């Protein structure tokens, strides 16, 4: 049978922080990928 | 004006899912962090 294969580890990851003296509070961003393990 | 923001992956690109190979690259300094570090000043500089 034909099958398919896709390399794994879609897209990056970004980190989005305010000031180090503003807050601990950090938001993840995944590069060019939808929201699947959240 | 601007040019395609592109963030190659240095330590995916030269090894795939390897743990020998991630160590053999290691062994070669911040090569790959020099390169992340300029594709992404690269992008900040087309942004701006």
């Amino acid at each position: 049978e034909i099958l398919d294969i896709t390399p794994c580890s879609f897209g990056g990851v970004s980190v989005i922080t305010p000031g180090t003296n503003t807050s601990n509070q950090v938001a993840v961003l995944y590069q060019d990928v939808n929201c699947t393990e959240v | 004006v601007s040019m395609t923001k592109t963030s190659v992956d240095c330590t995916m690109y030269i090894c795939g899912d390897s743990t020998e190979c991630s160590n053999l690259l290691l062994q070669y300094g911040s090569f790959c962090t020099q390169l992340n570090r300029a594709l992404t000043g690269i992008a900040v500089e087309q942004d701006k």
